């Protein structure tokens, strides 16, 4: 997260870290056995770390659980990034508390202008690199689809939504993928892609979660 | 050596943090960089050995 702030300890209890040796992506806990992330965050082996604040220090509130099932959206395109969503079933149900909690799926699609919270342990610099120890947060609005399309000519599908600022300065970055975009208590977006980070006229692009509520519910019930 | 070996490491548009290897022509060896997870260019390898074999030259 570039241009954000350090989240208050465990103020984003649904945020998880996907780890396969080192932190490589984020995710969101949607129920005690399932996490939703980005399809490009797929790895054959994934360990989910919940209740994290400082990913580099054992704090005492963390829960480490391995991924038992990893299911990418059947229509995911690794080049256009359309349908960039993935579900992870945990090997065992996690213990829910004030530091490890679920986030609700969208009740409907949120309109442009809705303010949201983006979070993750990704790079905090637009130029160069700085991997933060502490979870970063960013308040940003869902942008009008017309502005998203103007910023990314011919690359935006109906399954994508731009969140951020046309003037740049604040955005999600490498290491944030798969992470949450929560608006009014609902998971409306998943960190997906963008050209650079926090660059003017190139706000981050996110998977529009409201288009996948049924796919998520059907997949969970069938696995 | 191949042309792609001389290009700077390409993170790409995706926002994951995937450690990959690339050939650093100035240094004369392969080093690590952060790959975003999609649309990789050719100077991107999963191992230092594969990188040096492909871009090490002679
Ligand atoms: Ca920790």
């Amino acid at each position: 997260i570039v241009g954000g702030y350090t989240c208050q300890e465990n103020s984003v209890p649904y945020q998880v870290s996907l780890n396969s040796g080192y932190h490589f992506c984020g995710g969101s806990l949607i129920n005690d056995q399932w996490v939703v992330s980005a399809a490009h965050c797929y790895k054959s082996r994934i360990q989910v770390r919940l209740g994290e604040h400082n990913i580099n220090v054992l704090e005492g509130n963390e829960q480490f659980v391995n991924a038992a099932k990893i299911i990418k959206h059947p229509n995911f395109d690794r080049k256009t990034l359309n349908n960039d969503i993935m579900l992870i079933k945990l090997s065992s149900p996690v213990k829910l508390n004030a530091r490890v909690a679920t986030v609700a799926l969208p009740s409907s699609c949120a309109p442009a202008g809705t303010q949201c919270l983006i979070s993750g342990w990704g790079n905090t610099l637009s130029s160069g690199v700085n991997e933060p120890d502490l979870l970063q947060c960013l308040d940003a609005p869902l942008l009008p689809q017309a502005d998203c399309e103007a910023s990314y000519p011919g690359k935006i599908t109906d399954n994508m939504v731009c969140v951020g600022f046309l003037e740049g300065g604040k955005d999600s970055c490498q290491g944030d993928s798969g992470g949450p975009v929560v608006c009014n208590g609902e998971l409306q977006g998943i960190v997906s892609w963008g050209y650079g980070c926090a660059l003017p006229d190139n706000p981050g692009v996110y998977t529009k979660v409201c288009n996948y509520v049924d796919w998520i519910q059907d997949t969970i019930a069938a696995n | 050596r191949p042309d792609f070996c001389l290009e700077p490491p390409y993170t790409g548009p995706c926002k994951a943090r995937i450690i990959r290897y690339f050939y650093n022509a100035k240094a004369g060896l392969c080093q690590t960089f952060v790959y975003g997870g999609c649309r990789a260019k050719r100077n991107n390898f999963k191992s230092a050995e594969d990188c040096m074999r492909t871009c090490g030259g002679a």
